[PDB]
């Protein structure tokens, strides 16, 4: 499946991500496409900042929804 | 939890929700909620519950919520009205009505919280519509009560009312948008066609419809007994 | 997104609007397109009447959803 990742300047990307997949991952998938090191990477999804050790499904990340990305 | 929202969208139906918040003054989604909503006051109010924005040079505290259709991917912007009154039957009760146990169901704010099926739900509306039986209040709109005739249990959230379907969901604004101008002091256009709603002065018995080109249609009448104006008694 | 306001004569007036615009907007809105100063404008949603200062989330009035218009004299 497909999720969104929109930046702060407004464009918004795409990533193939599995619902097993971790925040680590997602963050990888994200510096590939646009290069932004993890370690300056802040993810929300539903007012809650994103935690490295759980995976997508532990936060009800469905399909082709969106999560904000915000530098450290 | 479950909540429930009516999905005009795709679904055309009552549909469980999610529950989405954005920062209120940048109408983003970027503000970090300092504790969960835990009741519905905090997302239904505004500025019910504070967070931070994490927009970079964005100061925004509160908290705006809104919910989305679950059943489908949806545009975050696209957004659907929650049906606060619906809610999962967790405690199994009987419909008022049909008395069978259905899911989810709408739970009135009588004392008693009776429990109505959404089919039920339906049915009732719909009559109650036909027969011209639903209720204004100046404050809440055209709305109905517990269907048991329970006492102040008019429905607050009027877009409950959705499950009469497009159709006669229409019709119920604009029933209600008659029922208003009554309210309002006002009289209803007796000439066929026409139906302007009109908010004369008080004294004033010679009413004319005349906003202007498709507005009104020009007719002169008698606000007692809905005929052109005379100038004697209505016989 | 777009709003409707219907007269119970059945003109309809098709708006832009945001959900944050306040009521006075869309009143302003409407006599941009017809010449009705907001003054007297009156504005029903669902039965209830519309407040000047408040705005159209507070309504929750969705996407394609429709305004009554009544107009005072
Ligand atoms: C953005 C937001 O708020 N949330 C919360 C929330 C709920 C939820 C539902 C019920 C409850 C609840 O416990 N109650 C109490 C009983 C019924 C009720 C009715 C309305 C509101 C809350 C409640 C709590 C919460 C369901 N999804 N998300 C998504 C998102 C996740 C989150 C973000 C940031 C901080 C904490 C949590
Ligand atoms: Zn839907
Ligand atoms: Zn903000
Ligand atoms: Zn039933
Ligand atoms: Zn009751
Ligand atoms: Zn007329
Ligand atoms: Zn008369």
């Amino acid at each position: 499946m497909q999720i969104f990742v929109k930046t702060l300047t407004g464009k918004t990307i795409t990533l193939e991500v599995e619902p097993s997949d971790t925040i680590e991952n997602v963050k990888a998938k994200i510096q590939d496409k646009e290069g932004i090191p993890p370690d300056q990477q802040r993810l929300i999804f539903a007012g809650k900042q994103l935690e490295d050790g759980r995976t997508l499904s532990d936060y009800n990340i469905q399909k082709e929804s969106t999560l904000h990305l915000v530098l450290r | 939890s479950s909540f429930f929202v009516y999905c005009k969208g795709p679904c055309h139906k009552v549909q469980p929700g999610k529950l989405r918040v954005q920062c209120g003054t940048c109408r983003q989604a970027t503000l970090t909620l300092a504790q969960g909503p835990s009741c519905w006051d905090d997302v239904l109010i505004p500025n019910r519950m504070s967070g931070e924005c994490q927009s970079p040079d964005c100061p925004g505290t509160r908290a705006e919520f809104f919910f989305k259709c679950g059943a489908h991917p949806t545009s975050d912007k696209d957004t659907s009205v929650a049906l606060n009154l619906i809610t999962n039957n967790s405690r199994s009760i009987p419909c008022i009505a049909c008395t069978d146990v259905r899911n989810p169901v709408l739970v009135f704010q009588c004392n008693h919280r009776h429990v109505i099926c959404l089919d039920c739900f339906h049915l009732y509306c719909v009559t109650r519509l036909n027969d011209r039986q639903f209720v204004h209040d100046a404050q809440l709109g055209y709305s109905l009560p517990c269907v048991a005739g329970c006492p102040n249990s008019l429905i607050k959230e009027l877009h409950h009312f959705r499950i009469l379907g497009e159709e006669q969901y229409n019709r119920y604004q604009q029933y209600g948008a008659e029922e208003c101008v009554l309210q309002m002091g006002g009289v209803l256009c007796p000439r066929p066609g026409c139906g302007a709603g009109l908010l004369p002065e008080q004294g004033q018995r010679k009413v004319t419809c005349e906003g202007g080109n498709g507005l009104g249609c020009g007719f002169v009448f008698c606000r007692d007994c809905k005929e052109a104006y005379h100038e004697g008694e209505c016989d």
